[PDB]
């Protein structure tokens, strides 16, 4: 598993599409999912300056094979899910197999399902800090990518996943460190609120307990 | 040399300083005083760090603000170790905890400036703006709480100058002027921006820096009073005039 | 209660009842294999584990099943060739073993040991090659085994290898056969589109089809992101202008097809140009993708594009 550079990082935070256009295809392609929504969906910013960066950084976007299935993920009414999540929510007051076997839609359910499940287990237990909360789709090392990807899109659409409880969910995940380093790559501004959630809990190193 | 680098320290002439404080870290015996020597050096370099500021470059700024922010707080790491249980550096530690703070906050707002154009709006039909309308909240949140730490410093002090005094009054209306650059265009532009014309009459600035603190508020609060409502909450404009305010208060050391 | 006191006298019986190792079971029964039978029930009921949901029964058949016939593509080596030609008699490694191996594969995920399988397919007879081509095609259903597995940039010899030995069977299958359960024909024309391996069934496979419903609804990306000319051809020969407007917007494209697509949609502006403008919804955002695709590479449509621009109300304000 690789992790996103640092250059990476700050071409992505200082938004300087001159040099995320010098990046690698695989940091490029850990970098795609915040590209998207800020390329496909309106600009909200609307300005002739950031109207031109948008136009460049929609070349270097054109050319990867994956961003189809980013724009399909895009393409799913969220706004029916934000309901469904809330239905879900109401009722608890292979995954894998599922996950290539169904469509954009029900792989967002199912890994939304996922996300609120380790959400849950986090709010209602005060410090038990479990190693393996759910070992699930997430530790397969195949589909991971597809997996960050997904969660990253539906963790920036809706105010449903706060960007502290995903950061703290991801910690019980037997991978979600670098999941949670490619999120907190795709959502800048965050970075400084993700390390004080972080550092917020948990006292002592628990003589380097999980 | 020592005093010569206090005096460019005060007067602003920050990499002057930074060489001074180099060539006089093996001069000193108490290594307490050679931490205090060393976190002298690196306040030093920071602030000179924080002079690469050309304009209107938020991208140098992010750059600029790390690098001084790094040196910043390496200067006090060095710092608190020179604090002794006689004549603690109390006032010394606060003050330079207070700019940390200012600059990371600073440096937040910049990119919540990125993060206007980054991270596009949700799907949705203030409201329908996305996360940024959380995070100006939370930006103001910030500054103002970071306000009111100057202000207890200010009361904490109590044995400064006048100069002291009104330095630490300038920090406090620094942050105090982006708390209400945010609040007056971004969260409620219709609520705010009374009538705050501010009787310019007789300028009693005492030191040059102070000149430039308040022609730097004066600006400030010119453009968002004529940027109040000429354009929605999610604005390039909005943006644009904050993050440029935030060049123009660093730009004076 | 029936749960809890169910619980609670479960906890407090701790009756077993009638409840290394690993050495004795394997060197008595590697013994049978070789000699005798009704043994290979063991090792069906073994291999049911590699069908079962759970990772880890799947992950514990193939520890256990990695050594009791004796660097994971290595251990390939080690287990598919070396600890092939005759352990048991030939009836076990007939298709008893082989629909077991293939129910095994549909909800299997490591690449390397779905590579294993289908080499051994092509090792090792209607019905057989029958059932060989619906898991091959109930496998290429899913497509992230052949994105994780085969990339462009990252040349592999184990890729290659199992191209190529999905070529060879189905140079098998071709072979014997000379509405149909079409699903196969545009799973051997999406796994054709890869490329050649870095070998001659590649153009067996490719000049069997294109004499020179039954495709368009999802290929032509596909089909168009490869890099072999003669499916490019294939491609623009037998499109309309609504599939045009449907893959303009398409990415992953290389420049030599995206300037072929940009020619195609500057004959079919040419030819009617009011349907595909009257079809579309988007006006700023189109001229947009177009400009980027136009400047991203090649050009290709300097002309068409002014006609789309100037046909939409142009930006008044620069």
């Amino acid at each position: 598993l690789q992790f996103v550079s640092p250059f990476a990082f700050e071409a992505m935070q200082k938004v300087d599409v001159v040099c995320l256009a010098s990046l690698s295809d695989p940091e490029l392609r850990l970098l795609l999912p915040c590209l998207v929504r800020m390329a496909l969906c309106a600009p909200a910013d609307q300005s002739q300056s950031w109207a031109q960066d948008k136009k460049l950084i929609l070349r270097l976007l054109s050319g990867v094979e994956a961003v189809n299935s980013i724009v399909a993920l895009l393409s799913v009414d969220f706004h029916a899910l934000e309901q469904d999540a809330s239905k879900e929510q109401q009722l608890r007051h292979g995954l894998t197999l599922e996950f290539e076997h169904s469509d954009s839609p029900r792989r967002l359910r199912l890994v939304l399902s996922e996300l609120l499940a380790i959400m849950n287990k986090v709010s209602e237990s005060n410090g038990e800090f479990f190693f393996k909360s759910s070992e699930l789709f997430e530790s397969p090392v195949y589909l991971e990518e597809a997996a960050d990807v997904l969660c990253i899109l539906q963790a920036e659409l809706p105010s449903l996943l706060p960007i502290v409880d995903v950061a703290e969910a991801l910690l019980h995940v037997r991978n979600g460190a670098w999941f949670l380093c490619l999120l907190v790559a795709n959502v800048p501004d965050s970075f400084n609120e993700v390390c004080r959630g972080l550092i917020k809990n948990g006292e002592r190193q628990d003589e380097e307990s999980l | 040399v020592y005093r010569i680098a206090r005096q460019a320290s005060r007067m602003g002439n920050h990499d002057m300083a930074k060489e001074l404080y180099q060539s006089l870290l093996t001069q000193v015996a108490s290594e307490h005083f050679y931490f205090w020597l060393n976190s002298l050096k690196e306040f030093s370099h920071a602030e000179q760090c924080l002079t690469g500021l050309q304009e209107e470059n938020y991208s140098s700024a992010l750059s600029c603000i790390a690098e001084s922010l790094k040196f910043y707080h390496k200067g006090i790491a060095s710092l608190t170790a020179a604090s002794t249980p006689l004549n603690p550096l109390s006032f010394q530690c606060e003050f330079v905890k207070l700019r940390i703070d200012l600059l990371q906050a600073f440096s937040q707002l910049i990119c919540t400036c990125n993060s206007l154009k980054t991270s596009p709006p949700p799907a949705i039909a203030l409201q329908r703006c996305g996360r940024i309308s959380n995070q100006m909240k939370q930006s103001m949140e910030e500054f103002r709480s970071l306000a009111s730490r100057y202000g207890d410093l200010y009361q904490a002090s109590f044995d400064a100058d006048s100069a002291t005094l009104r330095n630490v009054e300038l920090q406090q209306q620094s942050c105090l002027l982006i708390s209400h650059a945010i609040e007056a265009l971004i969260l409620d532009p219709e609520s705010a921006s009374f009538q705050e014309y501010g009787s310019t009459g007789t300028a009693h600035a005492d030191s040059e820096y102070e000149r430039r603190m308040m022609s730097v508020y004066n600006h400030v609060l010119e453009e968002v009073e004529s940027l109040n409502r000429k354009y929605t909450p999610v604005s390039y404009m909005h943006t644009a005039c904050l993050c440029n305010a935030i060049i123009a208060l660093l730009k004076v050391p | 209660h029936i749960l809890d006191q169910v619980k609670s006298l479960n906890q407090s019986l701790r009756l077993g009842h009638l409840l290394q190792l690993l050495g004795r079971l394997q060197d008595l029964l590697l013994g049978p294999k070789a000699d005798e039978q009704t043994t290979c029930e063991v090792l069906d009921y073994f291999l049911r584990r590699l069908g079962s949901s759970q990772v880890a029964s799947r992950v514990l058949a193939m520890k256990g099943l990695s050594l009791v016939l004796s660097t994971d593509v290595l251990q390939g080596y080690q287990w598919l060739l070396r600890d092939l030609p005759r352990l048991p008699l030939f009836d076990s490694v007939r298709s008893t073993t082989a629909l077991a191996l293939q129910q095994a594969i549909h909800m299997e995920t490591d690449p390397q040991t779905i590579s294993a399988y289908l080499i051994y397919l092509s090792q090792h007879q209607a019905q057989h090659s029958d059932l060989a081509l619906d898991v091959a095609r109930l496998v290429v259903e899913r497509s992230t085994i052949m994105s994780h597995l085969f990339s462009k940039l990252s040349p592999s010899a184990a890729s290659d290898a199992v191209l190529s030995a999905l070529l060879s069977i189905f140079s098998r299958y071709v072979r014997r056969m000379r509405t149909m359960h079409i699903l196969v024909v545009h799973a051997m024309v999406i796994l054709l589109t890869l490329g050649p391996p870095r070998d001659s069934e590649f153009q067996a496979l490719l000049d069997i089809w294109f004499p020179e419903l039954l495709l368009p609804d999802w290929l032509k990306l596909r089909m168009i992101r490869s890099e072999v000319l003669r499916l490019v051809d294939a491609a623009l020969q037998d499109l309309e202008p609504q599939q045009l407007l449907l893959f303009v917007q398409s990415f992953g494209i290389p420049v030599s097809s995206m300037s072929k697509l940009l020619q195609f949609l500057d004959q079919a502006v040419a030819h009617d140009p009011q349907t595909l403008e009257q079809n579309i919804m988007d006006k700023n955002y189109m001229a947009h993708l177009v400009e980027v695709q136009h400047e991203r590479g090649a050009s290709g449509g300097q002309t068409f594009h002014s006609l789309l621009t100037a046909s939409l109300p142009p930006r008044r304000d620069s």
